RNA sequence: AACGAGACUCUGGCAUGCUAACUAGUUACGCGACCCCCGAGCGGUCGGCGUCCCCCAACUUCUUAGAGGGACAAGUGGCGUUCAGCCACCCGAGAUUGAGCAAUAACAGGUCUGUGAUGCCCUUAGAUGUCGGGGCUGCACGCGCGCUACACUGACUGGCUCAGCGUGUGCCUACCCUACGCCGGCAGGCGCGGGUAACCCGUUGAACCCCAUUCGUGAUGGGGAUCGGGGAUUGCAAUUAUU
């Protein structure tokens, strides 16, 4: 606590990583902890130089997105810090673990591409690596609470927080969720 | 005998002219207290290497800013930088070596640019674009 | 990337070895201000690779004989 | 206190009470038909809102060297949306500055001075700073 | 009597600017006339961007065209009979000079 | 007399004066072999350097010809009157002032003579005067109604970087026929590189090189000799 | 051996080193004045807030612009014929920050409406060379470049708070940028003053953003097309609506 920041009030540790496979590519408390996600703008100039930055702060840049909420990242930072507020009223946990979880379940097994043979289409099953899994589950449930409230009298804080919920236990009424099962569904099939 | 050392910190022309002069506490930003500048949500951030290394490195010195340049945002991150720097000329001037090479491991561990500088300022446009590397659309019919 | 050494640099770092042997290093700046002296090099990126070819020769030449 | 130290959004939701406690600003019978600057589309919410402005005036004055009518507005405007035709900024109203300030020098909390402006009278300083405190007595700085 | 006379210098090209400006300060320290150093003032961009192509055709193109003026001026404080004794010779290149009576 | 303009206005009214009058003098010392000018303003006198190669021409007998051309400049800027005073300047080494080489070739052309042996006359003088390097053009007609071009080109050229605003000069000249335009360029490198005027800077334009003086002697054996 | 490539020029990124500044600042007091005890103390003083005062003060970190230095695949570990080079890492600004310049030969490409550049042909007094009026904006339709929108990650009304490249009357023939005072809801009018410009406008007190009200999933207060009436400014003249 005094050598190590927590979120502005949120513990890092007691937060593991349950799997062995996208530990190395998910990482929040080794020295990651930040008082709040920001960078001075150094995220890539290498291929591994994405992987290092938090996994909170990628969850935020993921969000601003579709034109209008473009270039805006401290109104973004406003929906984050009500969304751990409410996962936390609403099932009481240290709310990273529900977004580790989330994470996670919402990352693909196996995965589909394209290959060309006599000019008609055929499908080959390929598997995925690590930090794709969490590009593509970072991805995924975003587009969840941004076109919940498209239209609903629902805040998009609220509608973030229950997104994690249903992704961090299994329950197939995110959008997440349903749209791993398609792919390797897919997967299944063409192989 | 009177004892003063400045220093400065830039990031995307924000210029942040931070002395350390002798003295208790008492850190201002442009004659304001620090605890409102004003965004008042990236609190956390120009507070941190105060809150970090302790209020006790803050005990042999008055320190004052003065700013002009960038925006809201760059100007937050130009304080940081001035300040941590500050602080370390302080004890670079005054005090051993020992000290401060402590210090120095500290905050560049969670380097963030507060000893350090981006190079990193906007290219020059160039014609048929409206950015510097976006171009107007072809049309073919 | 990229950055192969060009010919006008490989024809002139030979010639400077072969006359001006015994003042050469295998230091980068005291080879520097060497040919600073023994020759008027026009430009000053011009000068600090013309510099660190000379360098990368005398490693080799405290080796068997080069044969250019 | 310095009114520098306090919180601002603060500062003025107590100056504009005070004010009209005292009897203080005679106001110009203009105040329900004004949409009070060119690019609003409607007129304000409030219903007092001359107290509030006359606040963030003499705010303003303590702080810089003080500027006529002119530069009142231009600190004041903001965007004018053009409907179809792309946004640009452009300066509210002046009448209502001009009444704002002449209230002001009733009262002797401004007054003429020399170079090209109204500034603050002493009397007007002593004033700010003490209600400055009351803010701190008040919540809890 | 002894007057504050500025010594205004003005070109386009550095060097020429320079060494007059080296000239006036060597002459003037050598007679100990209590001369003040050059004050360089900000160099000013002349720009003119315009059609490349007469009678547009073909993919759009312009260019850049720039001229850099320069300022530099050097106070002196002696009699202004020497002053304008030797300032108005001595000087090889096309680069303007300008004296003034007072400023200070 | 006065205020005075703004200081950005200065020099472009400046360079309007310089223009002008480097186009005037070039409709009218065409034959006597122009090849540019240089003004300098000097205390309370101008001075407007005109050089030509043949100063004989240019002057006339009992020089009527500056005299009038005095008078000319006298009442078209509006000049104080007797401020303006003119001076002539003979070039020497006249093969590395391609203006008047360009020039001179159009009259020999207008002459009524042969384009191949024309332009072999005049590489050999610009090369033999000095020269890295030199590049005649003739484009336009001849031997029917439509075009060609016709290079003629000794040793060396540059096409690139900043040195072709150093080592090359470069003049066209328009030249008319009973049938059309024809085009003149004329296009002539600079030599120097040892030293003088100095004029040109002294190193290589286009592969830069590297000036390389030798010495290298011993004959160092142990003594020691007292002074 | 030559041209192009590269080299080169400009620009960005590294200087508490060098050079020097009331048309640039900082610091230091001398301060005296204002302010509140706001903190120790009492209000003074010490500390805090800016402004006037500032010098015959001190300095050049910040700002300005000149001379210089620095980066070379330099060092280390792999790899390569161990050559030319390539990959990773230390130091750190990593060997690519972005532009300018650019060969041979060609095109029946564009331009006679840039040219007092130009051939030939035509026309030249009932003129293809001058004043007045109209048109290039005329619409059952087809296509291209864009702008503004379809909302709650929003709109609306208040409050807070940050910037840069430039430009400006004394020019063309009659014309600039605007502070300040006064009058008007606004457009605007009127009285005075400065600026040849690191000097005056402008310590460019800009927007998105930030903070607090109001609206509530409704073609709604989202959207602002179409259209009626009225008021100003430019000009010799505003109708087919100049703004």
């Amino acid at each position: 606590t005094p050598d190590i920041k927590l979120f502005g009030k949120w513990s890092t540790d007691d937060v593991q990583i349950n799997d062995i496979s996208l530990q190395d590519y998910i990482a929040v408390k080794e020295k990651y902890a930040k008082y709040l996600p920001h960078s001075a703008g150094r995220y890539a100039a290498k291929r591994f130089r994405k992987a290092q930055c938090p996994i909170v702060e990628r969850l935020t840049n993921s969000m601003m997105m579709h034109g209008r909420n473009n270039g805006k990242k401290l109104m973004t930072v406003r929906i984050v810090k009500h969304a751990f507020e409410i996962i936390h009223l609403l099932t009481g946990e240290n709310p990273l673990q529900v977004l580790v979880n989330a994470i996670i379940n919402s990352g693909p097994r196996e995965d589909s591409t394209r290959i060309g043979r006599a000019g008609t289409v055929r499908r080959q099953a390929v598997d995925v690596s690590p930090l794709r899994r969490v590009n593509q589950a970072i991805w995924l449930l975003c587009t969840g609470a941004r076109e919940a409230a498209f239209r609903n009298i629902k805040t998009i804080a609220e509608c973030l927080a229950d997104e994690l919920i249903n992704a961090a236990k299994g329950s197939s009424n995110s959008y997440a969720i349903k749209k791993k099962d398609e792919l390797e569904r897919v997967a299944k099939s063409n192989r | 005998p009177l004892q003063s050392v400045q220093v400065f910190g830039r990031k995307k022309t924000a210029t942040a002219v931070a002395h350390c002069k002798r003295g208790n506490g008492l850190i201002k930003v442009n004659g304001r207290p620090l605890e409102m500048i004003e965004p008042r949500t990236l609190q956390y951030k120009l507070l941190e290497p105060v809150l970090l290394l302790g209020k006790e490195r803050f005990a042999g010195v008055d320190i004052r800013v003065r700013v002009k340049g960038g925006g809201h945002v760059a100007q937050i991150y130009a304080i940081r930088q001035s300040i941590s720097k500050a602080l370390v000329a302080y004890y670079q001037k005054y005090v051993d070596e020992a000290s401060k090479k402590e210090i120095k491991d500290i905050l560049i561990q969670y380097d963030r640019t507060l000893l350090v500088a981006d190079p990193r300022r906007c290219e020059s446009k160039k014609f048929g674009g409206p950015g510097a590397r976006a171009r107007y659309q072809k049309s073919y019919r | 990337m990229g950055r192969v050494r060009t010919k006008t640099v490989k024809k002139a770092a030979r010639v400077i070895i072969e006359k001006y042997y015994t003042r050469l290093g295998n230091d980068f700046h005291t080879n520097k201000r060497v040919c600073e002296e023994i020759a008027i090099i026009p430009s000053k990126k011009l000068r600090n690779k013309i510099a660190g070819y000379v360098t990368h020769l005398m490693k080799r030449i405290q080796r068997g004989p080069v044969r250019g | 206190v310095t009114v520098k130290d306090v919180n601002q959004q603060e500062f003025v939701r107590a100056l504009a009470a005070f004010l009209k406690k005292s009897g203080k600003l005679k106001v110009p019978e203009w105040v329900d038909t004004v949409k009070l600057a060119k690019h609003k589309e409607l007129a304000p919410y409030d219903e007092n809102w001359f107290y509030t402005r006359a606040a963030s005036t003499a705010r303003h004055l303590y702080l810089r060297g003080g500027a006529g009518v002119g530069s009142m507005t231009k600190i004041y405007g903001g965007r004018q949306r053009n409907g179809v035709m792309p946004s640009h900024f452009s300066r509210g109203s002046k009448s209502v500055a001009r009444r704002v300030l002449q209230a002001l020098e009733g009262l002797k909390m401004v007054e003429k001075d020399q170079d090209w402006g109204r500034k603050l009278t002493p009397q007007g300083q002593r004033d700010l700073d003490r209600i400055a405190g009351q803010v701190a007595a008040a919540k809890k700085k | 009597a002894i007057h504050r006379i500025r010594i205004t210098l003005t070109s386009r090209n550095v060097k020429s600017l320079e060494k007059v400006c080296a000239d006036l300060i060597r002459g003037a320290k050598e007679k100990n006339l209590k001369v003040k150093g050059p004050v360089r003032m900000p160099t000013k961009t002349l720009r003119i961007t315009t059609r490349k192509t007469p009678c547009g055709e073909g993919s759009k193109t312009w260019d850049r065209f720039q001229m850099r003026i320069h300022k530099r001026l050097i106070d002196l404080h002696s009699p202004s009979e020497i002053v304008k004794q030797i300032t108005s010779i001595s000087i090889e290149p096309g680069v303007e000079v300008e004296v003034t009576i007072a400023d200070a | 007399m006065a205020v005075q303009i703004s200081k950005k206005r200065k020099f472009v009214a400046d360079g309007i004066f310089k223009a002008e009058l480097n186009e005037f003098l070039t409709r009218e010392l065409a034959e006597d072999g122009y090849s540019g000018v240089e003004v300098r303003v000097t205390p309370t006198r101008t001075e407007i350097i005109i050089l030509a190669t043949r100063t004989q021409n240019v002057l006339g007998e009992k020089g009527r010809r500056i005299r009038e051309l005095t008078a000319v400049v006298q009442k078209r800027f509006g000049f104080p009157e007797g401020s303006v005073e003119l001076y002539a300047e003979k070039v020497a080494t006249r093969g590395l002032c391609a203006i008047a080489q360009a020039e001179s070739l159009r009259y020999k052309l207008l002459g009524g003579l042969a384009v191949r042996r024309a332009c072999y006359g005049v590489l050999r003088f610009i090369m033999e005067s000095g020269a890295k390097g030199c590049e005649v053009v003739v484009s336009g007609k001849l031997r029917g109604q439509r075009a060609k071009s016709m290079k003629f080109v000794d040793g060396l050229m540059i096409h690139s970087g900043d040195p072709v605003n150093y080592y090359v000069d470069t003049a066209v000249r328009h030249v008319l026929l009973r049938q059309g335009v024809l085009g003149i360029k004329v296009k002539i490198m600079l030599p120097w590189d040892p030293s003088g005027k100095i004029g040109p800077k002294k190193p290589l334009p286009d592969h830069v090189s590297i000036v390389e003086p030798k010495d290298e002697i011993l004959p160092t054996t142990p003594i020691s000799e007292q002074k």
